[PDB]
């Protein structure tokens, strides 16, 4: 529970200044809203240098790819069906077993 | 205590290296989260042979995932068991090879080999008695056709005594998807034979002839390709990771197999494949699983056994069964099929049984197995390779990358040589 | 992360360009101002302010070409700086664009190759596109490929133009231009994709229902193609087939990097609706020398490299059925000295269509790009041609007159002696 | 506490003054009349509480700075200050170095030692001027020289107009630049030449702008001075002072000749369409076709380089576009300097004028290379001055003025003399 | 009791310095009032060491913030804690060096001793019995490398006995932001030869070179990399301030470090840094801590080990461990890596326990090394010098100061004959 302690605790953190965050777009998006695409992308990048889907099993965690020579250039996702997995499940039934 | 780490080479090797980690995960009950939500206590009792304790009570994969392209990455990455890997086992870059087997051995792959040499040494010292190491990739590749086979002769001089299995995909000759394939593969068998203590000969064709006819699919996908051969190879250690009426290990079948040094080139069988309208009327018994896996339809190589002499059969089972069935087929078809076994050595078949079902079936069986047979694939290569060398034909991609011209010779010399002492065990 | 680079040379380098970055933008998503209401990285770039920039390099000779684009719908889609003008053009005459005219511009084109290549991290090769027919087409584009290879030795340098057509012609001193560009397609080009706009002609008006085409609807095609061959560098694939894939398994010799590409299916929506398509099917259309787009028969000559672009809803079973089929086949030869020369490349996303165009919504495609000697005989035509020209001394004074010397006719005419020549080899 | 005390001279030192003091009252929010509705580095409080320029026009030509005088900022600025001569020197560094300085020499230097005492520690003299104007050629001379002695470790700022190799708006011009150089070479800290025609190709290229004008080069030269303030008035993570990028600047008390660059430069409506970010703009500030002073640095060899970034920007990428220049072979280092950089950062970024022509831009940049691919324009300025003298035209003007013919062939050799040195640096 | 003043030198010191006494207010709950927030009764046992009593429940660090230049004081103050300092504490001068090693040691040195040496001896005189001070400081300045290494020279001589520990900046070659950094190097490691008892070799590059890879942050500021060196140096005196299972001081490990008086850089390290997607998959463990540790990467100095023979490790553990798993770590990394060893001295590793964990983790470890790679930074910085000093390039500014040639070539022979008897130790 200590690490676990910590976890929610991180969770708390992070929470705090998204509030403060948000309070400075609904402040700014007063007279138009045309203007307020790079908050979105800011809000919408994510904790850590990732660009695929969020984990929602570890609580968002992005983790990085960065192992490149020395360029190091972040894995980006071509995007695809990203469908559910077999579990050998769904195969073993489709297959009769 | 008994631990293995994967190497992972090629979008071939990561595919099915991807699919591999699935199934054991299943096996060893363990969500994509990373926990265990397992119920028997034999489901983790063992699980320190593949994975590594992290914190929370959280398993990673013991896997070097290499390949030269970053892209094949992050399809492993958006896999659902994509958040199951440590990103620092993950080792690329930008340049790929090109199907070229001499990039990969030679230019690039000169860049990377101190990384993952990191990785692996790191994963060695972590478990305190590990038994080898596990490469998959495929020949027709320029990562793990062609630096894989530089991984291979590192580690054989850092850790001589460790086992170093292989379940290399050969390509095809009927159908290929590459030109220089064989100049790639003839550069790479010939790395095999020094550097390795055993092998296994898979072909996708052989895959492909099977769910064509044994499961009948109509549009099966490489995954299914993948999950054939992740089946294949958890029957090897499913007597490792449980214990069973008579246990065995890798050590246990390359020790009682390899009459000789220069042979380790084998055909992988594997006993429950049937169709959804086989389920309808069977009965799950031992000749049942005998009398399908020597049938040579079901094996998912591209050599016909019955051309060739067995030299030795090695034949796992999986699931709680009895051993009067085992050894009475087993002796059954030694004395029925008498002339495609060799006679200079008597009871080449080898048994072990594993207690544990696999996870949602019942009775299950995996075998290995040497013949005669398996120079239908050398020599047709020779074939091929021979008759692109002599013209010097695509020389220029590998000349470009500074090495001589008797490399050639002597990968193909080291091949004719291979094939012709193997030969005269044929008739002995 | 993989980026491509576009140098279109001439006004149908401009021309194509706007049919392909339109469709470009269609695929991945961009606003005609710019905006999304990493796919995209390969051909396009983030700005300060979010906006995403083509990144290709239109030059050309003329004001008059380029100023069309930059009062068009896309006029907020390209930097203005990056669509490089000429105040004078060399009007059919490689002189002028290989000795006068192209030094004025050679630096400010050579500054934006380099910015471009400074915003790109891991740069795959460069697409440069022209047409052997005009002066800026052929002289000016002579002159980059000599000072781009030098600058760039290993990047990739890629050749889709334009050659004349046959019997149809739109200019008389063509062949000057022609015969004189063929030397640095030889030693400054590492692929070729030669194409006279006549075989698209036919193919057009036989199978999409056009009777009176226009150079779009010609353009439409040629993007569809350029697109079949980067889809697999921007989405996903069972066989993700990169740039240096298919160049070492297409390329037997450094003087052969002549392949002739096939598009499929190409049928109107009405055609569309009474047929089925699969993958036997459109595979089969890749073959048949009424669908080709470069005028010449493959039956008169032998294939020794097929690479195989299969893209939208396609299936690994089907495609290995179709190389089965195809390989049993004597109409289909191969030479003797490449057994197995087909290059499977498989893509998820099917191909968009353009409103306006011409190819109906469909679910599955292929591509094919076979190298043979049956393109020979369009050069030998060329030969039967610009001699009989070059012998009465006629355009003479004009070349003569821009400063180059009349040696270089010979040598350039001699060169292709030798390039049929060496075609004629790998043909016995 | 960090003073620049400007001493703008001439025509130009007017009107370069009036547009640097337009931005430096923008920049800290002064109104016209001189009130806050930092700052103190430039401006001085007064017990009105209104903020005082430390700056010192003068001019020999009342016109100019009576526009000065019934412009905007009248009440900003002191009459006092704004130093006017009634007669000027026409073009005359004789008449500017002879007969007409002494009359107000002593005025002036009462002024700047009444701005002295004003201020407590004062960090630099800028010294605005042109090397084609009489006034803006003696004057600046003979100020230089009775500065040095009345100040020997304050350090001396020289930003002056070189008449440009092709365009010239004066015949009489190279006689004073050569007979100017010796007090930029014996009175002088650092020296920022400029010709005119750089800056015209480059506000036509990049600027998209057809017809500019002097207020269109002065908005730049406000704004590279601004930069090159920028660290004094407001906070970095590293802060360069005068002193740093002096030391970081000057091998032998022979060179104190630096070409300067500021990027990114680029009109709003392009600049809608392009990624800035700290590789693109160090690469544009290499950039031959971007320099400030007509040569090519890759004729010669640079053995130093000041660097300014400002904005919004990270170490990291500084250190990364760093490593990217470095690596690459069209830039050349002399043998002893494998480090030849002097990196600073600050944070606020540079602002902008309505009515002027650049963009607001989140980072910028102001290189600062000594080099010497210089000595060129120099050596172009010699043949010029040699077949002036060959026929000895217009000598007859300064010989009536009352100096020693022999000079001009002192300072023929002493220029020849530094073309050489700059040879054995080369 | 044993107390440390903390002596701070140049603006590189003064905002490592700042980071530093944030971070152990942090360890031992003091508020940035002054007063104690905290719980545990340990976090206020040792707090003496640092920090002098005040009424209120005040407390104040026990340092003396020196620069040349007034322009870093305002941002000290300007931080979070910038309060908690005393303000007679803060001890600066008007001018600057202006990265001149001549002006700082020399001409405005002499003036600005006085007052910091009575401040240290005010500091001195207040603490009953002190273990020693401690400096940090930049190689690559004025103050720092210049300023900085006449202070220690005079402490010496009145304090002979106490501890003298250095966290010097060592500059880079790849990376370098200063022309005369060679002459200042050059003069200033002479200075630390003859009067250091122990020095901490640092290097910003791999400093920067630890963050884009073992931490991967998109935009490292010149905080985080203070935040690194604070920490490591809180590992070296978390054994003082807090009991362990084995104890361990500064003098444990300098006795046990310098096996001859002319040996005394080290090469530092610090166990647990990873980005936070290595936060989600790991185990906590020693082994993982000592993996970590002996991994070139790991270092933040500009050598690599691997080329060196290891003269003497040290291992402090920070929080609770078992000891059996840290001999057999140590024992384990020993024998295995034995060619980089010295074999002339058996069992090379000094092992040391404080029990008391680092603030919001667990587990963490902090090691201190003496290697032969060490000697690949000297010479290293012999080429540049050598190259500059050939052709006698930046020396009026220091010939302008007062001293003589000589120094430049004794400098030159100190450290030549420090690597050459360095060499001979291999
Ligand atoms: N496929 C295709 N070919 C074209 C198109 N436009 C012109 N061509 C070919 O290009 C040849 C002439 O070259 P252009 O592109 O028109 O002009 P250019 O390349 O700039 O050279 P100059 O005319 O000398 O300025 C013609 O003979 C056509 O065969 C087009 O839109 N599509
Ligand atoms: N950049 C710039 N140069 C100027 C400006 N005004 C004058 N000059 C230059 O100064 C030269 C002539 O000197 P002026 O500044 O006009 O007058 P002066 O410096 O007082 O010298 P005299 O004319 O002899 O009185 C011209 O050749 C111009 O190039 C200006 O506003 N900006
Ligand atoms: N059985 C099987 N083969 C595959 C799979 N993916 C790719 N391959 C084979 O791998 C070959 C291409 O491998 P490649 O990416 O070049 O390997 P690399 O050079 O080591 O990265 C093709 O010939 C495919 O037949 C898979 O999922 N299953
Ligand atoms: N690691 C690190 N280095 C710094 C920091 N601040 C400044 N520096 C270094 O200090 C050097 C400048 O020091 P300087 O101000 O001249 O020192 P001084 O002359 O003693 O005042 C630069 O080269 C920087 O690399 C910091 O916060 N962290
Ligand atoms: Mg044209
Ligand atoms: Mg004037």
């Amino acid at each position: 529970d200590y690490w676990r302690l910590t976890d929610a605790l991180t969770v708390e953190k992070e929470k705090e200044f998204e509030k403060y965050a948000r309070e400075v777009i609904n402040f700014e998006s007063e007279s138009t809203k045309k203007y307020a695409y790079p908050m979105v992308k800011a809000v919408q990048e994510g904790v850590g240098g990732g660009r695929g889907p969020p984990f929602v099993g570890r609580g968002g965690i992005r983790p990085s790819y960065q192992a490149t020579d020395a360029t190091g250039v972040q894995l980006p996702c071509f995007k695809s069906q990203g469908s559910k997995y077999n579990d050998f499940q769904k195969s073993k039934r489709r297959l009769g077993f | 205590m008994r631990e293995i780490v994967h190497l992972q080479a090629g979008q071939c090797g990561n595919q099915i290296g991807a699919k591999f980690w699935e199934v054991i995960s299943d096996e060893h009950g363990i969500d994509p989260t990373g926990t265990y939500h397992g119920d028997s206590d034999l489901q983790l009792e063992r699980i320190n042979v593949y994975y590594n304790e992290a914190t929370g009570g959280k398993y990673v994969p013991r896997a070097v995932l290499v390949d030269l392209e970053p892209g094949t990455m992050d399809s492993v990455r958006s896999g659902p068991f994509g958040q199951i890997f440590r990103p620092d086992n993950f080792v690329f870059g930008q340049s790929g090879a090109g199907n070229n087997w001499a990039k990969g051995h030679y230019t690039e792959g000169a860049e990377l080999v101190d990384s993952v040499l990191d990785v692996v040494r790191k994963e060695a010292e972590s478990c305190d008695c590990l038994q080898g190491f596990q490469l998959t990739h495929s020949l027709g590749g320029g990562t793990g056709s062609g630096m894989g086979t530089l991984l291979i002769s590192k580690i054989r001089e850092e850790y001589p005594d460790r086992i170093m299995n292989t379940f290399s995909v050969v390509p095809s000759p009927k159908v290929s998807d590459t030109v220089v394939e064989p100049y790639n593969a003839t550069l790479s068998v010939h790395q095999l034979v020094e550097n390795t203590d055993e092998t296994y000969c898979i072909d996708n064709e052989a895959l492909y002839d099977i769910c064509f006819r044994t499961l009948k699919l109509t549009t099966p996908t490489y995954g299914d390709l993948n999950h054939l051969v992740s089946a294949t190879m958890s029957g090897v250690t499913t007597c490792l990771r449980f214990p069973g009426q008579l246990n065995a290990d890798l050590r246990k079948l390359a020790v009682n197999m390899v009459p000789f040094p220069r042979l380790h080139f084998f055909m992988p069988g594997f006993a429950p494949l049937t169709s959804r309208g086989s389920q309808q009327y069977r009965a799950l018994t031992v000749p049942e699983l005998t009398q399908q896996m020597f049938d040579a339809k079901n094996m998912m190589a591209a050599c016909d056994p019955r051309h060739g002499r067995y030299l030795t059969v090695a034949a796992v089972f999986r699931g709680r069964m009895s051993m009067k069935e085992v050894d009475e087929q087993m002796l059954n078809v030694q004395n029925k099929n008498s002339s495609y076994f060799v006679e200079w050595i008597p009871n080449n078949v080898k048994t072990a049984v594993c207690d544990i079902p696999p996870r949602g079936l019942k009775m299950s069986a995996t075998f290995i197995g040497n013949s005669t047979a398996i120079q239908e694939l050398f020599k047709r290569i020779s074939e091929q390779f021979t008759a692109m060398f002599r013209r010097k034909a695509f020389l220029h991609w590998y000349t470009g990358e500074g090495m001589d011209e008797m490399e050639f010779t002597e990968a193909e010399s080291n091949m004719n040589d291979l094939v012709s002492e193997y030969q005269q065990y044929q008739d002995a | 992360m993989r980026e491509c680079i576009s140098i279109h040379v001439g006004q149908a380098g401009v021309q194509i360009g706007n049919a392909c970055w339109e469709l470009y933008c269609l695929e991945h998503g961009i606003q005609p101002d710019g905006q999304m209401p990493d796919s995209f990285n390969t051909f396009f770039s983030e700005t300060g302010a979010g906006k995403h920039v083509p990144r290709a390099v239109f030059v050309d000779l003329e004001p008059t070409v380029v100023d069309e684009v930059r009062t068009g719908t896309y006029r907020q889609l390209f930097h203005p700086e990056q669509l490089i003008t000429g105040k004078e053009d060399a009007a059919n005459n490689y002189a002028r664009g290989h000795y006068t005219i192209g030094k004025e511009i050679v630096d400010l084109v050579l500054d934006r190759i380099r910015k471009l290549a400074d915003l790109c991290t891991g740069l795959q090769g460069f697409l440069i596109f022209h047409s052997f027919g005009g002066g800026t087409g052929s002289g000016f584009a002579s002159l980059l490929m000599e000072r781009l290879s030098v600058d760039y030795g290993k990047k990739s340098k890629l050749e889709f133009a334009i050659y004349p057509a046959p019997q149809v012609s739109t200019a008389v001193v063509e062949p000057y231009n022609s015969i004189l560009t063929t030397h640095t397609t030889l030693e400054h080009s590492d692929c070729a994709f030669m194409v006279d706009n006549e075989a698209i002609y036919d193919i057009c008006r036989r199978n999409l229902d056009i009777e009176r085409p226009t150079y779009t609807n010609l353009n439409r095609l040629i993007g569809q193609i350029v697109s079949s061959i980067t889809a697999s560098l921007r989405f996903d694939g069972a066989l993700n087939v990169d740039l240096t894939e298919f160049q070492t398994n297409l390329v037997p010799y450094p003087r052969i990097h002549f392949p002739l590409a096939t598009y499929a299916p190409v049928i109107s929506a009405e055609k569309a609706y009474h047929e089925q398509l699969s993958v036997a099917e459109i595979t089969n259309a890749c073959f048949e020398p009424a669908n080709q787009m470069v005028k010449c028969d493959p039956r008169h000559g032998k294939y020794m490299a097929c690479c195989m672009l299969y893209r939208g809803d396609v299936v690994p079973k089907d495609v290995n059925a179709a190389i089965a089929t195809i390989k049993t086949k004597r109409t289909i030869q191969f030479v003797d000295w490449c057994p197995t020369g087909f290059k499977v490349g498989i893509n998820y996303q099917p191909p968009t269509v353009v409103p306006g165009g011409d190819l109906a919504k469909v679910q599955r495609a292929v591509c094919m790009l076979s190298n043979t000697t049956a393109i020979a005989e369009a050069w030998a035509r060329l030969d039967h041609k610009f001699d009989l020209m070059y012998a009465k001394r006629a355009f003479v004074h004009w070349y003569v007159g821009e400063g180059m010397e009349e040696g270089e006719f010979s040598e350039a005419r001699e060169d292709l002696a030798a390039l049929e020549k060496d075609y004629e080899e790998v043909g016995v």
